[PDB]
């Protein structure tokens, strides 16, 4: 019923009118369950089952936004204490409203 | 149970092949398998890659793929002077009171003092004093060190 | 077998939906010669508009972008009616 | 101009030669006589085309230096 | 720089700065200043003035967007067949609330907007944020649950766009010119012109 | 400090005479420089020339600090296998060599956002000195730590 | 340089010249001779030369060709992982596309000019639109959403690069020209933010890779996500610097958030490429982020992290591909028992997994100590932050394996002679570069 | 449709550039390409997509055109002129991929110098929201030219008339092909 595909002489000829089904690549194939393939395509596809929600806004919000703004006040409060300690004027950073044009400190200069 | 024979020091029981290698069947009669289409491009290429690694990395002169080997003598040339001059400035308090009024106006702090030794030919020594951002009497006293 | 989307709505219901649209189509010209006619003296009008600040003009644009009623809303929609 | 716009000339004809054999399903070296054909008249059209630029070019440069842009002797020399 | 041992870029001394030259020596602008139609249009002091000053242009476009819609609805109705209904009873409410509630949003636009600087007393981007999301406030009162969040997102953003590449980009980039030397640097040799090319003449229309 | 366009346009072309010497003669260590050119330039970036060079002349100067640290760091090592449980004391000296070609090598060109490389806590210690002179003349309370003689194996 | 160069053109040519039953092996030839070229550029490229090692111009600033320290590492890193990919793709169609698109990456590493790096880098557009969306095997949507990407990141990089010709008169790396306009720094910012997969504009990655071809996804995770450290390094921190430092703060929060985000995006995978694909992106942050603190620690360690990562993410993509072969399946669930199955393939599979994990014999994890000395130098909370989140990679790599290596299976899935050979180099190099010959 | 899409342009653009037409007003090319990119992206028959494609360029060159690059706009017409020629007279699907390719503004092609010539005018007038307009039309856009590439090559097998009469076809797909590089002066 089966029969042996590959030929390490090189004489290899694939024999499509055999009747034994050959030991080829697919044979080792994994069989496959039904439930599990539904599962795969229902994860995939999970943005069909999105919906808006108070839920939905609260966790987005308090976990995604949460975490940058926490991340954003830290850096800031770094970019401060970096600036206290290494001597430089307050720098103008993006949104920070600083009346010094001080950006990038010169190399030549002593701080 | 035991051993085989119930010596330890006898042959192996097991004759054959433990596994089939990379899956392949042996040859009825020993005849040699056939050798893939790509196993001596790919050796000689990547092998190749590899050797002018090895001979490019170790064969060629100092300086030309890793720069720090080249900055290995001038560095002890260097290490010896700043010995030199730290070990006088350690001598001389007069030198220490000069040093002391360098570094302030260079807003650096006295323990930096070997530091400024130590950046005798930098740019930002070399540029500012001749700016004018750091003190002349640097140059002096550098020259006291014996440069 | 595969596993395929979830179709929302029954087939009928969905057809009928559908079906909607097939409603006595009128030619295009006719909203095209007034556009051409009221847009030529638009241009005309617009060289003797005040200038307007940006922020205002974006805030029109707008306006306008919502309020827009694509021509296929108004052909599935429309009813000869009070 | 360019100063390799002949042997990019050359190379266009035979991209001209080898497409219009594989579009039209030949193979490349079918058809040679198209080969020389488009490598010679690509070769000419490709200087021809650097000698307009140039001349172009220079007038720009007249034009400016009447109008008042002060161009020196080497920026004279940038236009050939 | 292109390695690895020394930052990239450079700095320049804060100390030290660079005497201004002019671009040519005679310049020559085909750029019109604003009128004083536009000033008096983008004065803000009296909110109900500028609130009347630019409503003509919301209660514009809801009349052409009403006008759109009630032509699809007239384009419709079959000129063969006699009408019992009067076709303008049905199509004049359509152009007037168009026309109604985009003026009505405009106003509260405007109106929030001028509000909002005359208390603050500076011209900033929260102005326009806090103006727009009042308005698409007002857009979504009865709405379902996303457009709650997404309206007052939208209208707040619009003014930001606004802001942001209709005034802060013009006047970021007013110094570059394109001919003869690089703004920041002059000292490079480049040919200097005389006069500062004119590619077209003030606009009239 | 104030540079007018005429004194610009003479350093530019003062500069072009000098990458014409540099041209002159053939040189292999060309982007070795063991000398900057000097300028007083609002921006490097304005003259090319100055700024290329000055940067590889940058670039060589840190690879001899980090050479050197590595240097300073093998007698540092020696020196404290050598002495036993007397090297906090005989090894002093070296250690503080040791952290000071540490400082400068990571200080001179540590960039726009990194911070200054406490090597030893010579400015922490400075710091707590400065605080505890100002709180003792201003009879105020410091609640921080007073300076340390010795913080680290030298500084 | 030249001969590099030279070869590079000539492999897209000789495709056209071979008799189509020969391709493949041309194809080969072709690649590694095109190695060998780089390893001739590398031996020709003298460190004396600190700035530029080699510059060649053929008659216009757009053929302007030059290799620095980044720009050679990654070139070399792209000539080693091609012939793994000629020899995984097979037709004539296939060997055409993967070549036009290694020609035109490998030209946009070693280009100094911005448009000329932008057209040569855009060239492969379609061509992935074709080969994501190869017709039984590809999916529309995930060509789609790379393309769509692509095209809007690099409008922006052409529209900053436009504006820096017209102001300034020149867009080559050459010419030292320095801008602190915003618009123009978001505009060569936003194609970096893209094509370096960074959140929330990481989501065309994923999808590319799954349904991209096995030597597709080697070179995109080989050598297209390390472009953008390439146009980081070469045309954003030399003229953008004011700009990076401006908006430190910002720039860490994007960072860290993809990287915490990613990484818990990483943990809800039940594909094998997805966690290669989604591992990735959280790998790319600290590469960005380092390099944009603009100090010599930063550039050198990214870079390194760039080598290793180029040589552990294109392993693991082959094993998982390999195995797809063998088990016509890339769900975690269905396959088991994989360690008695396959010794030699799990054996291989582990090593590459830990060093995607950055165990100290790898050099993940020499290019993680690098990088994050840098942030320490700039902040300590700033390494701290991600020292502690790489926990995260730890649960759903072991998560992973656990699945993976016991249970019951009855079929033998273990990799044969022809894909040993494929994965023999990048063993090799992994370790010569872990036991530090980076 | 090919001839009287391309041909009628040059001399109106001609005229507008000689004898100053030109207005402040800058919402009709606004309102041309965000109108063009839109309904191109909506518009489900292939005739429709490409006389949208026209509509939008023709709106930018417009803007263009206003500020006084007149020879930008008389290079882009040719280039455009070469680029559509391929895709209207379709025989071949590979010369109207390269054809779709140019229009879109594609690098390789020469299409990618005549849309530079119009965006690198667009950084010089320092208009911002032309700018931001134009980039989100032109992403817009590309959607329905990635949705003409698809239809050739992966959607359905495809059989078109053997009509062989390229007597331009050719020398103007490899004019897309090869003339980037003589042409990158101007960009
Ligand atoms: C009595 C005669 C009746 C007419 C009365 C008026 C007569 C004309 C008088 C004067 C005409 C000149 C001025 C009119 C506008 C020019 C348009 C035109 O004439 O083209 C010919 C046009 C017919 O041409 P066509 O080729 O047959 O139709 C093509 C379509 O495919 C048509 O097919 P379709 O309808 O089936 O498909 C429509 C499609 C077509 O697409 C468009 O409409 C493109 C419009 C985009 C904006 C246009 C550029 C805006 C720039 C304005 C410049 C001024 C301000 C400057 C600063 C602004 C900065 C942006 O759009 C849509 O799908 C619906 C959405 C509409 C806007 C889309 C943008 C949405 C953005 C909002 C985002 C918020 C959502 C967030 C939440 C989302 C959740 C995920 O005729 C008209 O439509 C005129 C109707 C007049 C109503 C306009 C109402 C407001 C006008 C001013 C506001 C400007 C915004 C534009 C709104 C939409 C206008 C189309
Ligand atoms: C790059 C940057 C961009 C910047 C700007 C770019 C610039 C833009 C513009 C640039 C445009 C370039 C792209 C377009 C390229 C033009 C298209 C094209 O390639 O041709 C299309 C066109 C397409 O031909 P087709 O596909 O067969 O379709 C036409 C049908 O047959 C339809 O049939 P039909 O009824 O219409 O027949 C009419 C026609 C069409 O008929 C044919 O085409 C049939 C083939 C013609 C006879 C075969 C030609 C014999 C010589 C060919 C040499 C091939 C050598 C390869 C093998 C070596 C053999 C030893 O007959 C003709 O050939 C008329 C020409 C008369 C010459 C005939 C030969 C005279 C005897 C040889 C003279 C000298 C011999 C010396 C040495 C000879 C041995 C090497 O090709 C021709 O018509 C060929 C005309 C010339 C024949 C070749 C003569 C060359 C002279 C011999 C070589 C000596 C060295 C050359 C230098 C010195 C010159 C004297
Ligand atoms: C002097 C001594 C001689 C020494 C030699 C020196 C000569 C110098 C070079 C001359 C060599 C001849 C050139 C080849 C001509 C024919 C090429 C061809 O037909 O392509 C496929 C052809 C093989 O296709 P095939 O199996 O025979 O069937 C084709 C059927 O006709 C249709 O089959 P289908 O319907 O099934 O279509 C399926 C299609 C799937 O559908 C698509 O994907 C279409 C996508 C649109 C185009 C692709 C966009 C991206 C292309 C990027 C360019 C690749 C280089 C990247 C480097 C960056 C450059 C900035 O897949 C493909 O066709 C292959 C995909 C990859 C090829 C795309 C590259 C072709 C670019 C345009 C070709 C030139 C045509 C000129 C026309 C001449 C007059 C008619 O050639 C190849 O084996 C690979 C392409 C080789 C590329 C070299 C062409 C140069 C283009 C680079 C542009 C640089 C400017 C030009 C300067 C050139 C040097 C001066
Ligand atoms: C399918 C595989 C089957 C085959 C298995 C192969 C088994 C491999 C054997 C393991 C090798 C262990 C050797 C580890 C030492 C690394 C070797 C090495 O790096 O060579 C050094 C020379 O050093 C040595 O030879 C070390 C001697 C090895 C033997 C010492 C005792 C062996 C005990 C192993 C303990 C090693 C721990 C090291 C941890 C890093 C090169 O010298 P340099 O010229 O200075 O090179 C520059 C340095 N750098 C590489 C960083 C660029
Ligand atoms: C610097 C150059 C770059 C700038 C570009 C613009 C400048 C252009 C310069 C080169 C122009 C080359 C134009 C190439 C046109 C291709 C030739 C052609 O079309 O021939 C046709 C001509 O078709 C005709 O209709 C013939 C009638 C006209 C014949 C030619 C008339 C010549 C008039 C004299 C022109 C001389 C110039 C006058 C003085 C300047 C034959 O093809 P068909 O038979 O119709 O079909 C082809 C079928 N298939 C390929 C698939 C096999
Ligand atoms: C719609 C979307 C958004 C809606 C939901 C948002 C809800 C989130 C709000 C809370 C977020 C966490 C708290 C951070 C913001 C606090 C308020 C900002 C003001 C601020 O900067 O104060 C600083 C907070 O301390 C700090 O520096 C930060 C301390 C908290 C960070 C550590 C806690 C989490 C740790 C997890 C790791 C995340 C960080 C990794 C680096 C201390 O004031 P100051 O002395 O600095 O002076 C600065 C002058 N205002
Ligand atoms: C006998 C045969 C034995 C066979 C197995 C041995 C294989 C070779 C082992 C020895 C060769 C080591 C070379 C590996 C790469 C080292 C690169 C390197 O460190 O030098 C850099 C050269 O610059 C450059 O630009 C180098 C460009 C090319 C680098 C390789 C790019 C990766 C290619 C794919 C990985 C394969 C690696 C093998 C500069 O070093 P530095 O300036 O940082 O100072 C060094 C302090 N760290
Ligand atoms: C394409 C940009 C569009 C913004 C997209 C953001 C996401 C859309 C969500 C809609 C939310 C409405 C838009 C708000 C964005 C503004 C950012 C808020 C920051 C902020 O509140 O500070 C203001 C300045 O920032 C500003 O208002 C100017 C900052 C410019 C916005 C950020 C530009 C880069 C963002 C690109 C991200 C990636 C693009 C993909 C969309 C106040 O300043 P003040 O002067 O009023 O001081 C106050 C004295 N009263
Ligand atoms: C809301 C969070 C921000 C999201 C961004 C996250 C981190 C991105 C940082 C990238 C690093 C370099 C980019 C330069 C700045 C980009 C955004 C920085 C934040 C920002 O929006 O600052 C604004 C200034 O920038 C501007 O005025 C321009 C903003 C960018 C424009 C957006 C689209 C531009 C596309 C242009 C294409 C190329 C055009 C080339 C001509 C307003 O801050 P402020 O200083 O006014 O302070 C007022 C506060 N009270």
């Amino acid at each position: 019923s089966s029969r042996i595909a590959g030929d390490t002489t090189g004489k290899y000829t694939p024999n499509i009118f055999s009747p034994e089904t050959p030991m080829d690549r697919s044979f080792s194939h994994v069989p496959k369950n039904p439930f599990w393939e539904a599962w795969v395509f229902r994860r995939d596809n999970i943005q069909r089952e999105f919906v808006w929600t108070w839920q939905t806004i609260f966790d987005l919000a308090t976990f995604v936004g949460g975490l940058y703004v926490a991340m954003y006040a830290t850096a800031s409060f770094c970019s401060r204490q970096n600036d206290k300690r290494n001597g430089y004027p307050e720098r103008n950073y993006y949104f920070s409203d600083s009346k010094s044009n001080f950006v990038i400190p010169d190399e030549r200069e002593f701080y | 149970s035991g051993h085989p024979n119930g010596s330890f020091w006898s042959e192996g029981t097991q004759v054959g092949l433990n596994g089939f290698k990379y899956g392949e069947i042996p040859l009825p009669n020993g005849q040699p398998r056939k050798k893939l289409w790509l196993e001596n491009i790919w050796n000689i290429g990547y092998g190749g890659f590899f050797l002018g690694a090895f001979c490019l990395y170790y064969g060629a002169p100092p300086g030309h793929v890793i720069p720090s080997q080249w900055a290995t003598p001038k560095a002890k040339d260097e290490y010896a002077v700043d010995m030199k001059m730290i070990d006088k400035y350690n001598e001389r308090p007069d030198l220490q009171a000069r040093l002391s009024i360098v570094l302030k106006d260079l807003n650096m702090i006295e323990e930096e003092a070997y530091d400024l030794i130590m950046m005798r030919k930098d740019y930002k020594v070399l540029l500012g004093l001749h700016s004018g951002r750091v003190p002349a009497d640097l140059k002096a006293i550098y020259e006291e060190l014996e440069a | 077998d595969e596993p395929k989307h979830q179709i929302p709505g029954n087939a009928l219901d969905n057809w009928a939906f559908l079906r909607t649209y097939a409603k006595p189509l009128p030619d295009m010209i006719h909203y095209y010669y007034y556009v051409y006619l009221f847009g030529f003296f638009f241009v005309y009008k617009v060289a003797d508009f005040p200038e307007y600040s940006p922020r205002v003009l974006v805030m029109a644009a707008l306006i306008g972008s919502l309020f827009y009623v694509r021509r296929d809303w108004v052909h599935r929609e429309f009813k000869d009616s009070p | 101009g360019w100063e390799y716009a002949g042997t990019y000339g050359a190379l266009c004809g035979m991209v001209y030669a080898i497409g219009s054999n594989v579009i039209s399903g030949r193979a490349w070296f079918r058809r040679p006589w198209v080969h020389v054909t488009s490598v010679t008249l690509s070769y000419l059209g490709s200087k021809l085309l650097d000698e307009v630029q140039d001349t172009y070019y220079l007038e720009h440069l007249k034009r400016v230096e009447r109008k008042g842009l002060q161009v020196t002797e080497e920026h004279k020399k940038l236009f050939s | 720089t292109f390695n690895y041992v020394i930052p990239y870029g450079g700095s320049s001394s804060y100390t030290i700065n660079n005497e201004p030259v002019k671009a040519e020596e005679v310049t020559v602008d085909f750029s019109k200043e604003p009128s004083a139609s536009s000033l008096k249009l983008a004065d803000k002091s009296d909110w109900i003035a500028y609130t009347f000053n630019n409503v003509p242009l919301m209660a514009t476009v809801g009349l052409l967007a009403g006008a759109h819609e009630a032509f699809l609805h007239y384009e419709r109705t079959p000129i063969y067949g006699k009408r019992t209904y009067n076709i303008i009873k049905k199509l004049a409410p359509i152009v007037i609330n168009k026309t109604a509630y985009a003026t009505l949003l405009g106003a509260i636009f405007c109106a929030t907007d001028a509000l909002y600087e005359n208390y603050s007393g500076k011209k900033s981007y929260t102005s326009g944020m806090v103006a727009g999301a009042a308005t698409g406030a007002v857009f979504a009162i009865g709405r379902p649950l996303p457009q709650p969040l997404v309206w007052p997102l939208v209208f707040a953003a619009a003014p930001v766009i606004a802001d942001l590449f209709g005034e802060v980009y013009p006047e970021s980039m007013k110094s570059a010119r394109g001919y003869g030397t690089p703004y920041g640097f002059e000292n490079l040799d480049d040919a200097v012109p005389t006069r500062n090319p004119i590619r077209r003449n003030p606009h009239h229309y | 400090t104030t540079a007018t366009i005429e004194e610009r346009r003479a350093f530019h072309k003062e500069v072009l005479d000098i990458v014409q010497s540099k041209l002159a003669n053939k040189n292999s260590e060309w982007a070795r420089p063991e000398e900057p050119i000097l300028h007083n330039l609002k921006s490097e970036k304005e003259e090319p020339h100055v700024y290329y060079h000055n940067n590889n002349f940058r670039v060589t100067r840190q690879l001899i600090h980090f050479e050197k640290t590595k240097i300073f760091e093998d007698e540092l090592d020696k020196c404290m296998r050598t002495h036993g449980e007397a090297k906090y004391r005989k090894c002093q000296e070296i250690a503080k060599r040791f952290q000071a070609s540490c400082r400068v090598a990571s200080n001179l060109e540590r960039g726009p956002n990194a911070r200054k490389r406490d090597v030893g806590f010579i400015y922490q210690n400075n710091k707590l000195r400065e605080l505890e002179k100002d709180a003792k003349e201003l009879g105020l309370n410091n609640p921080f730590p007073p300076s340390s003689p010795r913080t680290t194996i030298g500084y | 340089m030249s001969l590099y160069l030279f070869m590079l053109f000539l492999q897209p040519l000789s495709l056209s010249f071979v008799s189509r039953s020969f391709s493949k092996i041309s194809s080969l030839m072709m690649s590694f001779a095109t190695l060998w070229s780089a390893v001739y550029m590398w031996f020709t490229s003298n460190g004396a030369n600190q700035t530029f090692y080699q510059v060649v111009s053929w008659g216009s600033d757009w053929s302007t060709f030059g290799v620095c320290y980044t720009s050679l590492y990654i070139s070399l890193l792209c000539a080693f992982i091609f012939p793994i990919c000629v020899i995984l793709v097979q037709g004539y169609r296939a060997l055409s596309i993967l070549i036009c698109i290694q020609t035109a990456v490998s030209l946009s590493i070693v280009s100094l000019h911005m448009l000329a790096f932008y057209a040569l880098f855009e060239s492969s557009l379609l061509l992935f639109f074709i080969l994501i969306g190869r017709r039984k095997y590809g999916s529309l949507s995930a060509a789609y959403n790379i393309s769509i990407y692509t095209f809007i990141s690099a409008l922006g990089f052409l529209i900053s690069a436009f504006w820096l010709n017209w102001s300034f008169g020149s867009v080559c790396a050459l010419l030292p020209n320095e801008e602190a306009n915003s618009f123009v720094a978001f505009g060569i910012f936003i194609l970096l933010w893209v094509k370096a997969p960074l959140v929330p504009f990481h989501l065309w990655l994923p999808e590319a890779h799954v349904y991209a071809p096995t030597a597709g996804s080697v070179l995109l995770a080989g050598v297209l996500l390390k472009i953008s450290i390439v146009g980081l390094h070469v045309f954003f921190l030399p003229i953008c610097a004011s700009s990076i430092v401006k908006a430190f703060p910002l720039i860490l929060s994007i960072c860290l958030g993809s990287f915490i985000f990613s990484s818990f995006s990483t943990l809800k995978q039940i594909d094998l490429k997805k966690i290669v694909a989604y591992s990735s992106i959280s790998h790319m942050a600290i590469v960005f982020l380092s390099s944009a603190t603009n100090s010599g620690l930063g550039i050198q360690g990214a870079v390194l992290y760039c080598i290793a990562h180029g040589l552990i993410s294109p392993g693991l993509f082959l094993l998982v591909g390999i195995l797809y072969k063998n088990t016509n399946t890339k769900l975690v669930f269905y396959l088991r028992g994989l360690s008695q199955q396959a010794p030699v393939w799990w054996s291989v599979w582990v090593f590459f997994m830990l060093g995607n994990l950055a165990f100290p014999l790898f050099p993940n994890f020499i290019a993680e100590v690098v990088c994050l000395s840098a942030l320490f130098k700039n902040h300590e909370l700033y390494a701290y932050a991600f020292i502690f989140f790489s926990f995260v990679g730890t649960v759903y790599s072991s998560t992973v394996l656990g699945r993976l290596k016991g249970g019951v299976s009855s079929q033998c899935v273990d990799a044969s002679r022809l894909d040993v050979i494929s994965w023999n180099p990048l063993v090799l190099a992994t370790v010569v570069t872990g036991i530090g010959y980076m | 449709a090919f001839v009287f899409s391309t041909l009628p342009k040059l001399s109106v653009l001609y005229l507008i550039s000689n004898s100053n037409i030109g207005s402040e007003c800058v919402w009709w090319g606004l309102i041309s390409l965000w109108l063009g990119s839109i309904s191109q992206y909506q518009s489900v028959f292939v005739r429709s997509i490409l006389l949208y494609s026209s509509v939008a360029e023709i709106g930018l060159v417009l803007l263009v055109l206003q500020e006084g690059f007149s020879w930008e706009a008389f290079s882009w017409v040719s280039i455009y002129f070469l680029s559509l020629s391929g895709v209207w007279h379709a025989n071949s699907k590979f010369v109207s991929a390269i054809s779709v390719a140019s229009i879109a503004g594609l690098p390789p092609f020469l299409g990618f110098i005549g849309k530079a010539q119009i965006l690198k005018s667009l950084v010089s007038i320092n208009l911002g929201i032309l700018i931001f307009s134009s980039i989100l039309a032109a992403t817009i856009s590309f959607i329905g030219y990635l949705r003409l590439i698809r239809l050739m090559y992966l959607v359905s097998p495809v059989k078109w008339k053997n009509n062989k009469d390229s007597s331009f076809i050719n020398w103007s797909t490899w004019m897309l092909t090869v003339g980037t590089l003589p042409m990158v002066y101007s960009v």
